[PDB]
């Protein structure tokens, strides 16, 4: 006949990085631009 | 009207119309007719 008794102590951590994208909006762009006007007569609200 | 087009016959044979309309449709019997139509290119698939 035997009687047995045990306690066990844990301890853990961890770490995650992730990273995620989508394939239809991967990106979005900002173009700098400027306008010119190399004719006779000036231009009133410009809009290209 | 003669060609059912929105300028008439005076102002057509007299030419008497916006300038980049043809001088063909200067002719009564002419219509001032645009015929426009859309031609693709190429197509572009963003798959999301």
């Amino acid at each position: 006949t035997d009687n047995s008794t045990a306690v066990q102590d844990s301890n853990g951590e961890s770490w995650n990085t992730g990273l995620s994208i989508n394939k239809g909006e991967s990106a979005y762009i900002n173009a700098n631009v400027r306008y010119y006007n190399t004719g006779t007569a000036p231009m009133y609200k410009v809009t290209p | 009207n003669t060609a059912g087009d929105p300028y008439t016959d005076y102002q057509k044979a007299s030419g008497s119309i916006d300038k980049a309309i043809k001088l063909e449709a200067r002719d009564p019997l002419v219509a001032a007719y645009p015929v426009v139509g859309v031609g693709m290119e190429n197509l572009i698939i963003s798959t999301n």
